[PDB]
């Protein structure tokens, strides 16, 4: 805007310095993309380019975040939050209302624009900065340093959260039932209402931002159904199930049982009360693998039983606040992929699987990095925090494409691993 | 002269404060040199008198070393770095020569004086402080300051590279043409325009330079090409690295060999083949910087066959973005790979290679990809896009193995390119047990402590067998146990192990191995006619494992 508004005093962490971090490679075309952004947002005063005596650098990327013709800057404060927002969890804590999970609808939409207008404490924006990159390394990359709350910057949230609740709270007057959840640059307006009804709730609020105060939230489709369009509506109430069954069958063989016995057996470890040994005993032989058995009787009780205690849940599972969460996918095949939110061996707090398509424009890649952001929103949902996914993917492999399809504002933060192997029969 | 260039106001780190390291006097004339310089100095402004009402110190030295023609001053500012802020790392990545276009004329302007021409930030100066000593011990105190960018502080290169970048601008602007790169003192002025005009911009970057306070070599120019430039040879349409001698002895200790090595990666940038897998292979297993290694015969042989092309000049060609980026990949042998990008046929923009991963078992066809790999990010570093790749393998080949890797991936676009070695599949295993097929419970176990073990099976069809080991750990022994069933299983067979670790060693469907071993249960896994794996859990998995568990 044109508005000094008195600005929050922001100090990183105890004895803690800047963010130092490598300002990844990117495509001519990309850095022109950036280039030009930048070039505006100098302008419109948001930025500004410093000297060499700003050490500090935070990485950028450009994505399109609604497949739009351009681009859009992405900021991957993953670091620069570390160091302050840990004491802007506390300092400004944003808490989680742990009902929205429970809601019918949850539509989520952007908000980060409104941050724009915040002047950011001047002896803070030495920090904000990041580099575009040159090919090839020719020339020095341009420096800028940031003037306004920036968008990844989980600090901004946090200090208009204040700008926020007002704006919102002539809303929740009236619609009291519908939680609005702000996480970073998004807002999650959940609902109890039919789709329609819902659906209509929210360009309701839409535009009650927009006209209150001038945030600007966007529109889905642009009054048009092409049968390739969507909003963004969540349906957690939707949300939970047993995708670990054992085959039921007529007829089993040695290999049938045997790779049964084996998942079975493995099953223990994060079901309690589960015992294989007279239905395994029906093993003990030497017998071919084709050659056909039938069950035994100690056997029969077995199946039949553990079959069952495959539908009650684990107990000592319970959410740990004060550890984060772990997120482990697993490829499945044919666009499937099943994944784990655990916080400690074994104790999954949720299990599903994405798959959304397998031959045409399924890409091993462009899934992953869609499965996890999907399993990301969830626990924002869910626990209100994002994961640690363990990627099974090889890192400079991820490293250059996740940029390609990632749509969302925030990043989470993942590592890379050797091979899941028994734990793909986890389908 | 010094320039009305702004300064970068400098800090010290937090807390900290100015350096006090208190001078040794020393030696009389030596003890007057600085004085006959520092006045010098002092003269075109670059330092400046000070009284002690304020500040700290540095150690002043003065040496001379040269065929001697004159002596020179010198501060050691490291106390003073030590407390000075962090700047923008200068040389994050040099670019590399086969992404640079190629220009007409190319000069280079040695801007020489640099760092004492730019100022320095007015509150940062009382730091910089020094004293040169008395006729002995009578001190009269010759105190001065430093307003230039002292010779060896932190912020100079930076602050300095900085100024400069400022200074070019207007020039940069008034003339889209001519693009300059800076490195360090040197400005490299390239461009296309008759060698008459194109002398003219220079004289103009020339003159414009000397009209804040720098100046530029006036033989008018200063040009070699080609420019020997970090280990290249730079020419204005080529490009390599000449003095690339991997001198020999009688005598290789980690030392030597080490610097050979790094001698002959460097190389293979542009040298199309060079080999490295055998004379590192030696290193690891050591850090005796001085020990002596008896070098090998594959050794011996490899630094041959990197004399031989070594032996003939190659070149490199510049980078053309009119057209496309084509890589490809061809595989050489002991998991070795190389590789070369081109946008034209006898030309190379450059070349490289791809060494094999872990000690252990790996694949042709995952290795094949991480070199598209490997290629695709250095391609995005240099050029900026990835390039079209022509590789060994067909669609069919490749297809198969990710969609049964448990791992994503995601290769961009290629052409099959017929050109042997081939990448292919070795074997494969069923993916159902095999009716009719033998079924052989094989299973082992050894000493941890003794290190001797046994390895066996027992089929259905009631053969049995058990065979002593030496020298062998419990997992040596299971894949033994493997080993021995193929060997002994007709042409179709189904192998049971309790082993997690010799299954997925195996399914991974490793093409080789540094485990001889391994190497024979491929052997044959090749040979036989179809192969089913089966997993079964250790002890309370005492399936048909029932006999195999103790008898073996
Ligand atoms: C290698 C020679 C060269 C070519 C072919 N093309 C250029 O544009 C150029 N410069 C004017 C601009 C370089 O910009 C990045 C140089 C000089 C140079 C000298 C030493 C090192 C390099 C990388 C380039
Ligand atoms: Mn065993």
């Amino acid at each position: 805007p044109i508005s000094p508004i008195e600005t929050v005093p922001v100090k990183l962490k105890p004895g803690m310095d800047g963010p130092k971090v490598k300002q990844w490679p990117l495509t001519e075309e990309k850095i022109k993309a950036l280039v030009e952004i930048c070039t505006e947002m100098e302008k419109e005063g948001k930025i500004s380019k410093i000297g060499p005596e700003n050490p500090y650098n935070t990485p950028v990327f450009a994505i399109k975040k609604k497949d739009s013709t351009k681009w859009r800057k992405l900021v991957d404060f993953r670091e620069l939050n570390k160091r302050t927002q840990d004491f802007w969890e506390v300092q400004l804590g944003i808490p989680h209302p742990a009902g929205l999970k429970k809601k019918k609808s949850v539509t989520v939409l952007d908000v980060g624009d409104a941050y724009f207008s915040v002047p950011l404490d001047e002896d803070f924006r030495k920090y904000t900065a990041f580099t575009i990159p040159s090919i090839n390394n020719e020339t020095p990359g341009i420096r800028y340093q940031y003037n306004v709350l920036p968008q990844g910057w989980k600090g901004s949230p946090a200090i208009f959260q204040s700008s926020m609740t007002k704006i919102l709270e002539p809303f929740k007057k009236q619609n009291p039932d519908i939680v609005i959840y702000q996480y970073m640059d998004d807002l999650y307006v959940g609902s109890d209402l039919e789709i329609g009804q819902h659906r209509t709730k929210i360009e309701e609020l839409r535009q009650h931002l927009l006209r209150w105060g001038l945030t600007t939230p966007d529109k889905k489709h642009q009054k048009e159904p092409p049968f390739l369009w969507m909003g963004y509506e969540l349906h957690p109430d939707k949300w939970t199930v047993q995708p670990i069954v054992l085959p039921e069958k007529d007829s089993w063989t040695v290999n049938d049982i045997q790779k049964l016995v084996g998942k079975l057996n493995w099953a223990s470890q994060i079901y309690p009360g589960i015992k294989v040994r007279q239905l395994s005993k029906l093993l003990r032989g030497t017998k071919a693998l084709t050659e056909v058995i039938p069950l035994t009787e100690e056997a029969e009780l077995e199946l039949a039983e553990n079959r069952e205690i495959l539908k009650e849940p684990v107990h000592g599972v319970y959410y740990d606040p004060s550890k984060d969460l772990i997120a482990e996918i697993q490829k499945q095949g044919q666009g499937q992929w099943t994944y784990q939110i655990y916080q400690e061996p074994f104790k999954n707090l949720k299990t599903g699987k994405y798959a959304r398509m397998r031959g045409a424009h399924t890409n091993d890649v462009k899934q992953l990095t869609e499965a996890v952001q999907k399993i990301t929103t969830e626990s924002i949902v869910i626990w209100g925090k994002t994961p640690k996914f363990k990627l099974p993917i090889q890192k400079e492999t991820w490293e250059t494409w996740w940029t390609e399809y990632w749509q969302a504002t925030w990043i989470p933060e993942w590592e890379f691993v050797n091979t899941p192997p028994l734990v793909k029969l986890w389908y | 002269p010094i320039s009305p260039i702004e300064t970068v106001p400098v800090k010290l780190k937090p807390g900290m404060d100015g350096p006090k390291v208190k001078q040794w006097p020393l030696t009389e004339e030596k003890i007057k040199a600085l004085v006959e310089i520092c006045t010098e100095m002092e003269k075109e402004g670059k330092i400046s008198k000070i009284g002690p009402e304020n500040p700290y110190n540095t150690p002043v030295f003065a040496i001379k070393k040269k065929d001697s023609t004159k002596w020179r001053k010198l501060v050691d500012f490291r106390e003073l770095n030590k407390r000075t802020q962090d700047f923008w790392e200068v040389q994050l990545g040099i670019p590399h020569p086969a992404g640079l276009k190629k220009k007409k004329s190319v000069t280079v302007l040695d801007v020489g004086d640099a760092y004492f021409s730019v100022p320095l930030d007015e509150d940062f100066r009382k730091y910089t402080a020094f004293t040169i000593p008395s006729i002995n011990n009578e001190t009269p105190g010759i105190r001065y300051q430093y307003n230039v960018l002292p010779q060896g502080w932190k912020g100079s290169p930076a602050i300095f590279q900085s100024s400069m970048t400022k200074i070019l601008e207007p020039f940069k602007k008034q003339n889209p043409d001519i693009v300059i790169y800076q490195y360090m003192d040197d400005l490299y002025v390239g461009s296309d325009l008759e060698i008459g005009q194109h002398r003219t911009k220079i004289e103009e970057l020339r003159q414009h330079l000397l009209r804040w306070g720098l100046t530029t070599p006036d033989k008018k120019h200063q040009k070699e090409p080609p420019f020997l430039w970090m280990g290249y040879e730079l020419h204005p349409d080529k490009w390599t690295v000449q003095p690339i001698v991997l001198p020999e002895k009688d005598s290789w200790t980690v030392n030597d060999i080490q610097k050979l090595v790094g001698k002959l990666n460097w190389a293979s940038q542009i040298y199309p083949g060079i080999k490295v897998r055998q004379l590192s292979k030696l290193l690891r297993g050591t850090k005796a910087l001085t020990e002596v290694i008896p070098l090998t015969e594959e050794a011996e042989l490899e630094l041959a066959e990197n004399r031989e092309i070594l032996k003939e000049p190659v070149h490199g060609v510049y980078y053309d973005p009119s057209k496309d980026l084509i890589a490809e990949i061809q595989k050489q042998g002991q998991g070795q790979w190389t590789y070369q990008i081109y946008q034209e046929p006898f030309k190379n923009l450059k070349t490289g290679k791809y060494a094999r991963m872990r000690g252990a078992h790996t694949n042709d066809v995952k290795q094949l990809t991480e070199a598209v790999q490997k290629i695709t990010t250095e391609s995005i570093v240099i050029w900026g896009k990835t390039p079209k790749f022509k590789l060994p393998i067909q669609k069919e080949t490749w297809e198969t193995w990710w969609t049964e890797y448990w791992q994503a991936t995601w290769i961009p676009e290629w052409e099959f390119v017929n050109t042997p070695p081939l990448v292919k599949l070795w074997y494969q295993l069923e993916k159902e047990p095999i009716v009719g097929a033998e079924t052989f419970y094989v299973d082992g176990a050894a000493n941890r402590e003794t290190k001797l073990g046994k390895a066996g099976y027992v089929t259905n069809k009631g053969r049995q067998k058990v065979v002593p080991l030496t020298n062998t750990t419990n997992q040596k022994t299971e894949l033994q146990a493997i080993y021995l069933a193929l060997q002994d299983s007709g042409l179709e067979v189904n192998i049971v192990t309790d082993s997690q670790y010799a299954l997925g060693i195996i399914q991974a469907q490793p093409d080789k191995s540094e485990s001889e071993l391994v190497n024979q249960i491929i052997e044959q896994l090749i040979k036989k006619e179809k192969v089913y794996l089966a997993w079964v859990p250790a002890h309370k998995g005492i399936g048909g494992n029932e006999q195999v568990d103790k008898l073996v």
